[PDB]
């Protein structure tokens, strides 16, 4: 019962000023029958990801010792 | 084979035929433009899929067109 | 409808010249052609083709 | 002569007078005032 | 300074790069008779030189450890001679070129043969054009709050797509 | 049936509890959330400057936490009033 | 009387900034439409006339006026005297806060969007007329005072401009080195 519908959510963001025209309507149907999208979008958040990695890794170096073996750097 | 198809647009000029290197097209009787004629496609297996069909064709966007197709030993071109 | 020198507008989509204008040269008075406006461009297509047929539906008029 | 007029109204005539009289205009101001790696001067 | 840099004049850094590249150009000009060309060459490329360095130490530049000056374009108004100033300089050049450019398309596109004279220039017609972009700050704002800046969306050609 | 034309959303957009509501006391309820919110966290800067009330994260207080939390509340609950407003609520 | 008795009787806009948003369709709501262009003039001009008032009314010496509410912190200058009150008295500066922030976001609650000319509100009209004023008066005067109100707002707008120059640039308004 409780908890919310996505389809609910996305049909409702229109802005009043008409600006992003009809809004999301429509995206829930588009995401869930199609694979594609879905591998795109996943794909593009883990880029970011191991990305962030990259750069949090060599500055803040977690584990003991690290930044020391100056080639696994 | 290829696929070769003919939409309405086709004012009948023969200029397909005529570039055609295998013989895959002819000229039909018609009744809807000035020439009376369309293309057609009639033996699509002997064709190779060169495009100089569409390379002739006068029309925009094209009358003639063709898609690639599984190939056969004939569309492959090969003489061995 | 248009008549021969009208000055139109492409309503093809996938035309080298839509939302572009251009002037008619002979309409097809015979009702049996289903393109039989032939319209006529100063700028030629990928093609180098300067002109092309139409129907009355696909062609604006300006003014 | 309106033809060598015209001849010399064609394209790649009038760029390379252009860019002679263009690149002397650059050759003659860093001849005067040289290495202006800014206004202070 | 700004991100601990000092100004050219009081680096010690600074002040060692103009010995040493005077230093250089005395030690190859020290093989030449006096009054030859090519010591009377290597004199004046010294005095080039000398004027080189001591134009930046009161130019008001910044230099860094390195011995260099750099340059500043946070939007300081105080090291405007490194970007602003030369920054309105190019704009106004810039903007003059595409602007007169861009009349003498749309003067010539109104005839028999557009094409003929972009590659055969009218010089007559583009001469009198290519000085009329000397306020075109005002020519380019009167055509955008006229309507003859941009056209309608039903005048551009576009793909299938959209 | 989310989906809304013209200046203003339906009273359904809000929810079950929320479309019932008047105007006027989401309104209200929403001024005391930002209120609450505020004054908690005053009162956990300030902790966190006294001395002896800062040691081993200490200035932390669960109520203050929750008046933190609450500030989006607040921002939720206004919108939710000129919603209903504009649905002559 | 008409509102362009110094500019000729003519509606003064140079640089056509009231015709942008219509000229051209290539930014599709993103400069103001006519009525919020109206409130903007109005409410720039009511807090130039209420600003200009309280730093001549709070200069000591010279002109000066140094009127002074008794209990308040003292300040030379106006540049300084916001955020020697605000850390002073806190309870006051955030009751005076909170009652620009509700009266400022009520002005267009109830009205619809002022962006767009979707309002239904004449531009400037807060609920504010408490004295019956303009329910008394004839529709004259009513009209007169409204350009009274703007003319006004217009002159207090240029001194708040001529007071801020003075302090970033030194030589900038010279009616001012000599008057303070
Ligand atoms: C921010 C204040 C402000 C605003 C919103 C308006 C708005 C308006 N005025 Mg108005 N006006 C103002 C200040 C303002 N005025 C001042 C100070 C004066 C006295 C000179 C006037 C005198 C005046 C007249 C005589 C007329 C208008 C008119 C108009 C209307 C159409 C013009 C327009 O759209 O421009 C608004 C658009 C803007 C972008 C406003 C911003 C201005 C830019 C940013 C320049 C500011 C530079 C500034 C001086 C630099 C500061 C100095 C220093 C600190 C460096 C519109 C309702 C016309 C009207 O009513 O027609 C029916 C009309 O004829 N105004
Ligand atoms: C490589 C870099 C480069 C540079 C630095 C330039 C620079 C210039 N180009 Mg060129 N150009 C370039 C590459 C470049 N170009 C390339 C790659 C192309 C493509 C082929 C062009 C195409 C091109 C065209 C078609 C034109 C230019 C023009 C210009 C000039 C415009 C500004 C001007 O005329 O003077 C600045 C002039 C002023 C500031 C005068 C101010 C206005 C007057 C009325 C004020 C009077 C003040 C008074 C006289 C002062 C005296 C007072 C006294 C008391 C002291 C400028 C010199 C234009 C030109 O040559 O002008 C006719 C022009 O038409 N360019
Ligand atoms: C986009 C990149 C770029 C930029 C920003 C610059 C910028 C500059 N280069 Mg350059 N340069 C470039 C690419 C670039 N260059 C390339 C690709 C090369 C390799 C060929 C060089 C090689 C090079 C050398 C070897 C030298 C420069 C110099 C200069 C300075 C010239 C100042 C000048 O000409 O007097 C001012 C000239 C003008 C203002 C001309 C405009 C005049 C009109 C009339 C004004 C109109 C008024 C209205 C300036 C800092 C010189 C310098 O002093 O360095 C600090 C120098 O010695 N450059
Ligand atoms: C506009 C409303 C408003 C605001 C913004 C504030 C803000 C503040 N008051 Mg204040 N106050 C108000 C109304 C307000 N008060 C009223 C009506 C009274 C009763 C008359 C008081 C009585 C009062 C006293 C007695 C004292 C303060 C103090 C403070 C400060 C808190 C301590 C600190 O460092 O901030 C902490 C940081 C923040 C508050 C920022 C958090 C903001 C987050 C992002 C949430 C946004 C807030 C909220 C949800 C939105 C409000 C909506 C509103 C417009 C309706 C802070 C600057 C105390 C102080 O230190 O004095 C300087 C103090 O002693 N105030
Ligand atoms: C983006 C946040 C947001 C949104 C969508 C709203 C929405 C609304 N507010 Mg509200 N408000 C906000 C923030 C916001 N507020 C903040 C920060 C404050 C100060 C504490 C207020 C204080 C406030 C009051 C006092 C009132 C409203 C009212 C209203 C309602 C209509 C009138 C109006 O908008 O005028 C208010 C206009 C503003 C507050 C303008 C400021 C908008 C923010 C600060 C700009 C930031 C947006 C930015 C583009 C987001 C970027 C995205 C990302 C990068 C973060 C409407 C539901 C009124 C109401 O209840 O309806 C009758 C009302 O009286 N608001
Ligand atoms: C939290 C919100 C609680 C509100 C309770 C319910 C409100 C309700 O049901 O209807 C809401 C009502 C208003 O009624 C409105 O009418 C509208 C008409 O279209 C709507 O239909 C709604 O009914 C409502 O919005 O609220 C009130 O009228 C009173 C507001 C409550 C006051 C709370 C602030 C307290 C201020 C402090 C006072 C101190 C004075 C003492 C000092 C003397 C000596 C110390
Ligand atoms: C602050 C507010 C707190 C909410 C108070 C509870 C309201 C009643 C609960 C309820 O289910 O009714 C309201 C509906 C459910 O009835 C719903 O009712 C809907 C219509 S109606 O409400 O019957 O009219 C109906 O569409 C739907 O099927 C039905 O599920 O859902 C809600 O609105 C409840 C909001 C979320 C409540 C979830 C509680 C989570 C527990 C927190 C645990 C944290 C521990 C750490
Ligand atoms: C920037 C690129 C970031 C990556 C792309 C991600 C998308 C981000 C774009 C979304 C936001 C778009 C906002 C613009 C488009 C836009 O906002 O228009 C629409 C927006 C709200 O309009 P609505 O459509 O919600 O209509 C509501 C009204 O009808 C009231 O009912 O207008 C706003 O006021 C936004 C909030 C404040 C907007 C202005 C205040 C912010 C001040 C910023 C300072 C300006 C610089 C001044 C220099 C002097
Ligand atoms: C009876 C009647 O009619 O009443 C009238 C009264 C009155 C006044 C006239 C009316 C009005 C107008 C009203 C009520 C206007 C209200 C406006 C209001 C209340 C606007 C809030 C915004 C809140 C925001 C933006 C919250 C941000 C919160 C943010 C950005 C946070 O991230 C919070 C948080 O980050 C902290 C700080 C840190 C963490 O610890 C927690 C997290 C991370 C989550 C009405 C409507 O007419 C009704
Ligand atoms: C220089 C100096 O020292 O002076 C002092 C004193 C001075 C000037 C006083 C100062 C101040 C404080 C100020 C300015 C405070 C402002 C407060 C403000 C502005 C408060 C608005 C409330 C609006 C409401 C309640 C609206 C209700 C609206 C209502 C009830 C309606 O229904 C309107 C209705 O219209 C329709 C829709 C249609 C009509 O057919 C019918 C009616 C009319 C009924 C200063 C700044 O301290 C300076
Ligand atoms: C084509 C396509 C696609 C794709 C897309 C993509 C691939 C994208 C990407 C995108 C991206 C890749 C994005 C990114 C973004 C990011 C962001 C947006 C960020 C953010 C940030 C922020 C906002 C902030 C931050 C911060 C904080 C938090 C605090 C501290 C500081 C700072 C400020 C920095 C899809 C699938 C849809 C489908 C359709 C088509
Ligand atoms: S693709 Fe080549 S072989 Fe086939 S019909 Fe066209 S021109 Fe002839
Ligand atoms: S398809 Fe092209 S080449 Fe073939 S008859 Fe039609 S117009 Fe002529």
């Amino acid at each position: 019962g409780i908890g919310h519908n996505m389809k609910e959510i996305l049909d409702a963001h229109r802005p009043p000023g008409g600006r992003l025209g009809a809004g999301h309507v429509g995206l829930f149907e588009t995401i869930t029958n199609s694979l594609h999208m879905q591998l795109g979008l996943a794909l593009a958040a883990l880029g970011v990801a191991t990305s962030l990695t990259a750069q949090h890794m060599y500055a803040l170096t977690p584990y003991a010792y690290l930044s020391k073996d100056f080639t696994t750097e | 084979s290829h696929s070769v198809k003919i939409y309405d647009t086709c004012i009948g000029c023969t200029q397909c035929v005529r570039a055609c290197p295998t013989d895959v097209l002819e000229m039909i009787p018609w009744g809807g433009c000035k020439a009376k004629q369309i293309a057609s496609a009639p033996r699509t297996e002997d064709c190779v899929g060169c495009k100089r069909c569409e390379s002739a064709c006068p029309t925009d966007f094209l009358s003639v067109r063709v898609y690639l197709w599984h190939e056969t030993t004939r569309s492959m071109g090969l003489a061995y | 409808g248009p008549k021969r020198g009208a000055k139109v507008k492409i309503l093809r989509k996938e035309s080298y010249w839509y939302k572009g204008t251009g002037s008619v040269v002979a309409v097809d008075q015979d009702p049996n052609t289903r393109y039989p406006v032939v319209v006529r461009f100063n700028k030629v297509n990928y093609a180098n083709v300067s002109t092309n047929n139409y129907a009355l539906d696909e062609i604006q008029e300006v003014e | 002569m309106r033809d060598l007029k015209t001849y010399l109204s064609v394209a790649p005539v009038a760029s390379t007078l252009w860019f002679a009289a263009l690149a002397g205009l650059l050759i003659e101001i860093n001849r005067l005032f040289p290495d202006a790696l800014t206004f202070p001067f | 300074d700004i991100s601990g840099l000092t100004p050219c004049k009081e680096s010690k850094q600074f002040a060692k790069r103009e010995k040493q590249a005077l230093k250089k150009l005395q030690a190859s000009l020290k093989l030449y008779a006096d009054d030859s060309a090519p010591a009377l060459a290597i004199k004046a490329t010294m005095e080039k030189t000398k004027k080189r360095f001591d134009n930046y130490g009161k130019y008001g530049l910044l230099c860094g450890s390195d011995g260099l000056p750099h340059l500043i374009v946070s939007g300081d108004q105080r090291h405007w001679g490194e970007f602003i100033t030369p920054g309105i300089l190019f704009l106004y050049i810039a903007g003059w070129i595409g602007w007169v450019g861009r009349s003498y398309l749309i003067a010539i596109r109104d005839e028999k043969k557009p094409t003929q004279k972009e590659i055969i220039i009218d010089v007559p017609l583009a001469s009198r054009l290519l000085f009329r972009g000397f306020s075109w700050p005002v020519a380019a704002y009167r055509e955008l709050l006229n309507g003859e800046l941009v056209d309608a969306a039903a005048a551009a050609a576009a793909a299938a797509a959209a | 049936d989310m989906t809304w034309e013209g200046e203003y959303p339906p009273s359904k957009v809000l929810g079950p509890i929320m479309s019932k509501m008047p105007s006027g006391l989401l309104g209200l309820i929403s001024i005391a959330c930002a209120a609450v919110c505020v004054y908690s966290i005053a009162q956990s800067g300030v902790l966190q400057q006294q001395p002896g009330a800062y040691e081993n994260g200490s200035w932390v207080k669960w109520y203050y936490v929750l008046g933190s939390f609450g500030g989006p509340l607040a921002w939720g609950t206004h919108v939710a009033s000129w919603i209903q407003r504009k649905n002559g609520m | 009387a008409t509102g362009f008795e110094e500019v000729g009787g003519k509606p003064w806009d140079p640089l056509s900034l009231g015709k942008l948003e219509d000229a051209n369709d290539t930014f599709p709501n993103m400069f103001p439409k006519s009525q919020y262009l109206q409130e903007s003039e109005i409410k720039h001009g009511r807090m130039s006339m209420l600003a200009w008032t309280g730093v001549w009314a709070t200069h000591v010496g010279g002109m000066g006026l140094g009127m002074h509410i008794p209990g308040m912190p003292v300040e030379s200058d106006w540049t300084k005297a916001l955020g020697v009150f605000a850390a002073e008295q806190p309870a006051l500066f955030g009751a005076i806060l909170l009652f620009i922030s509700i009266a400022e976001g009520e002005s267009v609650g109830h009205s619809g969007d002022n962006w767009r000319n979707m309002s239904t509100k004449e531009p400037g009209n807060l609920g504010f007329d408490w004295m019956g004023l303009t329910r008394k008066l004839s529709e004259e005067q009513v009209a007169r005072y409204k350009i009274v109100e703007l003319k006004n707002g217009r002159a207090a707008m240029i001194a708040m401009a001529s007071l801020f120059a003075m302090e970033a640039i030194p030589g900038s308004v010279p009616i001012m080195n000599v008057f303070n």
